[PDB]
């Protein structure tokens, strides 16, 4: 029982370009490669390191021997976006998520104060929306009367848009009604490589 | 002392045999605490038949009245790296198992511990470990979770728990 | 054709026990070992152990020794996985998988989501994310719905009963520290449409029989 290490953990490839995934064991060749899409079990692509399962397009190939092994997609298609796992004996690799690489799109940033309906219930949720950006990496920081917040927000990211290949992100700052009514300025500051400098959207409660 | 195994039904005294080998499964998962656990085989008759040390008597877990090794205890496997392939252990010195006829079979505790120590030493060198733990069966049907054997047209089931419960550094 | 059909999703309290089944068809059931692999949401694949259908012998990964029990019934070609003393980090999709002669898994069950939680079934409250001048970058205005404090998953969100799909984003639910989920659904629309076009987010939560049609209004 060995450890399979997959590199890289995430791989963004332009349409039509070559994708290579590497997998090495910490120790013939019984390596298998699998493709997993959302809501579905893994699907066997390659076994015996290089033998292709039936019905599996030619653009998938594997190679390697001993301890180094490679999966290659020679011409990436939109349908090949998935997570790929290697497997040797009953040890799985950590997975490699394969996505479409596109040019940089800066997020459009919106902030939403809590609704009056919510304030009657006892809590207050402020929502920051970063819409249609690429790539995924983005830093959202909540500031309340210039005080950086910690441990009171949660983030959620969409999967890559099938149409334009961007991501969206929503961060929610959750405060009790009391804490919310004892401060004035709420702001989310967004950092993303598509922006010359970080962007702050804010509002004054009231 | 004496390790007594309960058997159902009671084996007659003439069913006393010599243990010539056994068949083990290596416990999967990680742990990676520098220890390797072994249990009696979680396989079936294919695992047993492919050891090629059986003899005429049909048995599980332990080989009765089978082939003995030439000099040292010798272990074999179709693939050491596949915890689904069993590990055939062939003894060089048989261990007598005496059936009294009252419903239990007895083996000498000293003879068994010395056999396990030699098995552990051969297992220790094959898996490059430091600690070898023997644990009882993981479960299964009665013929395989027990040490079961054929004698005189009757089938016997003996609990082997007390035989696989030791640690060896 | 080989088919592995597993039992339905389950919700269980911490410390209980779940018993997942997996019915095999199209091949000699006793001829191949059956493995169990689980996958925490958004995580990798974790092998749990194998079972020999011919003998019932098993070999569990050391993590699950004492908690896991694999059995099978050859007369109905069904394999069983039972996990006991459940914790929250046992929440995962559970798969049976049939090994092949190439030591690969060519056939998998469809998966069995097992959620471990102390929460009770609760329908969501849905609050508007109102379009304002603070959500008007353009040109474009953003508006939405906050679907808060529900259990279990999932909720479904649509806008104007399917007549508004362009520009919609519905985010994956986050698990709050209360044990209840919440998510957001947002849409970008022309700011000239505010005042002439009505926007209604339609929220359904089957397990609680909740249906809400919330009208999102400017300011
Ligand atoms: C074990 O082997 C010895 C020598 O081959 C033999 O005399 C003895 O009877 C055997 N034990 C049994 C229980 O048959
Ligand atoms: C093993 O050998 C002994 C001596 O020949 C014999 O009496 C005994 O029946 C054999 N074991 C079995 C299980 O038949």
């Amino acid at each position: 029982d060995i450890v399979m290490t997959q590199s890289p953990d995430s791989l963004a490839v332009s349409l039509g370009e070559r994708a290579t995934i590497n997998c090495k064991s910490s120790q013939k060749n019984y390596l298998a490669w699998y493709q997993q899409k959302p809501g579905q079990p893994p699907k066997l692509l390659i076994y015996w390191a290089s033998t292709r399962e039936s019905g599996v397009p030619d653009r998938f190939s594997g190679s390697g021997s001993g301890t180094d092994f490679t999966l290659t997609i020679s011409s990436l298609q939109a349908e090949d976006v998935a997570v790929y796992y290697c497997q040797q004996y009953y040890s799985f690799g950590g997975g490699t998520k394969v996505e479409i690489k596109r040019t940089v799109a800066a997020p459009s940033v919106f902030i939403f104060p809590p609704s009056d309906e919510q304030l009657k219930s006892g809590t207050a949720s402020v929502v920051c929306l970063l819409n249609n950006f690429y790539p995924r990496e983005a830093k959202v920081q909540w500031k309340v009367d210039n005080a950086l917040q910690s441990g009171n927000s949660q983030e959620s990211v969409t999967e890559q848009d099938s149409k334009d290949s961007t991501y969206s992100l929503s961060s929610t700052l959750t405060l009790s009604k009391a804490d919310y009514e004892k401060h004035k300025v709420y702001a989310c500051e967004v950092t993303h490589q598509g922006l010359r400098s970080p962007v702050t959207k804010s509002f004054n409660r009231g | 002392d004496t390790i007594t195994l309960p058997c159902r039904p009671a084996p007659p005294p003439h069913c006393s045999s010599n243990i010539t080998g056994l068949i083990l499964t290596r416990q999967g998962g990680y742990s990676n605490a520098n220890t390797v656990i072994f249990r009696p085989s979680g396989g079936d008759w294919r695992d047993i038949a492919r050891c090629q040390i059986a003899g005429t008597v049909v048995s599980t877990q332990l080989f009765l009245n089978g082939s003995l090794a030439e000099e040292e205890v010798v272990i074999r496997s179709e693939d050491w790296r596949d915890n689904a392939k069993s590990i055939c252990v062939q003894l060089a010195t048989s261990v007598e198992i005496a059936c009294t006829g009252a419903g239990h079979c007895a083996i000498s505790r000293a003879k068994w511990a010395n056999t396990l120590k030699q098995i552990a030493s051969k297992l220790r060198e094959q898996y490059g470990a430091k600690t070898i733990i023997f644990k009882p069966s993981s479960g299964g049907d009665p013929e395989f979770v027990n040490h079961s054997f054929n004698c005189g047209g009757e089938f016997f089931y003996c609990a082997s728990t007390q035989l696989f419960a030791s640690t060896w550094f | 054709q080989v088919q592995l059909v597993q039992s339905g999703a389950e919700v269980k309290k911490p410390g209980a026990s779940v018993k997942v089944s997996c019915k095999a068809s199209g091949y000699t059931f006793t001829g191949y070992y059956m493995h169990w692999v689980r996958q925490a949401p958004g995580q990798g694949l974790e092998w749990m152990g194998w079972i020999n259908p011919n003998s019932g012998g098993t070999n569990y990964a050391q993590k699950f020794q004492g908690r896991v029990t694999m059995t099978r019934d050859t007369s109905i070609s069904t394999a069983y996985m039972e996990l006991s003393r459940l914790r929250s980090d046992d929440t995962a999709v559970y798969y049976c998988a049939k090994i092949s002669g190439s030591y690969s898994f060519d056939y998998w069950g469809q998966g069995t989501l097992v959620t471990v939680s102390s929460a009770s079934t609760k329908g969501p409250s849905v609050f508007p994310l109102a379009p304002s001048s603070k959500s008007t970058s353009g040109g474009t205005a953003a508006l939405g719905c906050l679907v808060k404090d529900y259990f279990p998953e999932p909720v479904t969100v649509s806008w104007n009963s399917g007549a508004l799909t362009s520009g919609v984003h519905t985010f994956p639910a986050v698990l709050q520290s209360s044990g209840l989920y919440s998510l957001s659904s947002v849409v970008t629309v022309p700011s000239s449409s505010l005042g002439t076009q009505t926007y209604i987010c339609n929220v359904n939560h089957k397990p609680s029989n909740t249906k809400v049609d919330k009208k999102v209004e400017p300011k």
